[PDB]
């Protein structure tokens, strides 16, 4: 069994590199963030442009959705995070506290908290309703590349250029685990039992974090420079999805670690990929020489 | 934009 992702739509509009693409939890929309200091909303099934959301002073590195698909959070080079209302396209709150570029962001499953990672080497926890910083973790000794809440929002996994992956207890802020090349990306598996981490040695690793053991190694793609998003594709077959510095989207069989598909269409590094929550749909976004988002669909 | 730039040799 191999997927059969076919190109369906190209979403053009951004004037600079696209940095992140995310599908809304309700499966209706796609949000994109860009180096052009803009956020664009698009139809998840048709690629139809919906809205442009502006406010950030410098380029946006990440964007994330609240659980109810009504809010977005963005991480910008202006050292801030902005909570937006997706309906109005208006900035509700501006999260101030980080001393350098905010690189990554995420809401918790409840969507009452926001986790953020920055070049200031820290991980911050914010309250959505008040826009206040609740906890400032001295998480790492190099820029924080990724931050993610687990299934119940009880754990935060962070990664950094220091070469470490840290698992943190949300309410206490304590470090529960440090997993021992720069770590460019990290996230929990949908069940929260595993973590998928990318390193800048062209490698993806599936870890059982509590046991502190790497279970699977995924390679064949190019990744030595960029913090490329990787995903678990679960709607059909079980795949690992990731962009690559060779302008392809890579798809691996989760069990065999074999490459099953390489999606060709982008003219620059594929910085971000997202998997639709209910359909076999992949969104891919590329850098400066491309600036487009592509939507691909499959049987499995 | 930090993500689209990359970094350190």
């Amino acid at each position: 069994v191999k997927p059969n992702y076919a190109l369906k739509f190209t979403l053009a509009g951004h004037t600079k590199a696209v940095s992140s693409v995310k599908f809304s939890p309700n499966g209706e929309w796609l949000a994109s963030s860009s180096a052009d200091k803009l956020i664009k909303i698009w139809g998840a099934y048709d690629g139809k442009f919906e809205k442009t959301i502006s406010g950030h002073k410098l380029g946006i590195s990440d964007v994330a959705w609240s659980s109810d698909s009504n809010l977005l959070v963005s991480a910008s080079d202006d050292k801030t995070l902005k909570i937006w209302d997706v309906s109005s396209g208006k900035c509700l709150k501006t999260l101030k506290g980080h001393s350098n570029y905010v690189f990554c962001c995420n809401f918790n499953p409840q969507s009452n908290l926001i986790v953020s990672g920055s070049f200031d080497e820290s991980v911050r926890i914010w309250d959505v309703k008040t826009g206040k910083c609740l906890k400032t973790l001295p998480a790492h000794s190099d820029p924080v590349s990724a931050v993610h809440f687990n299934r119940d929002g009880s754990l935060i996994v962070s990664s950094s250029y220091d070469g470490l992956c840290r698992i943190w207890d949300t309410a206490s802020g304590q470090c529960l685990k440090t997993l021992i090349p720069p770590v460019s990306f990290v996230k929990f598996s949908p069940n929260g039992k595993y973590i998928l981490a990318a390193t800048l040695d062209n490698t993806l690793k599936l870890w059982d974090y509590s046991k502190g053991k790497c279970l699977k190694t995924y390679t064949g793609h190019k990744n030595e420079k960029y913090c490329i998003f990787a995903n678990f594709s679960v709607t059909g077959g079980k795949w690992i999805v990731s962009g690559s510095e060779d302008n392809l989207v890579y798809i691996w069989n989760l069990q065999t670690k074999e490459i099953v598909q390489k999606l060709q269409g982008h003219t620059d590094v594929v910085i971000s990929t997202a998997c639709h929550p209910t359909e076999n749909i992949i969104a891919s976004a590329a850098l400066e020489n491309d600036k487009t988002i592509k939507l691909w669909k499959s049987d499995c | 934009c930090a993500r689209s730039e990359g970094f350190y040799t």
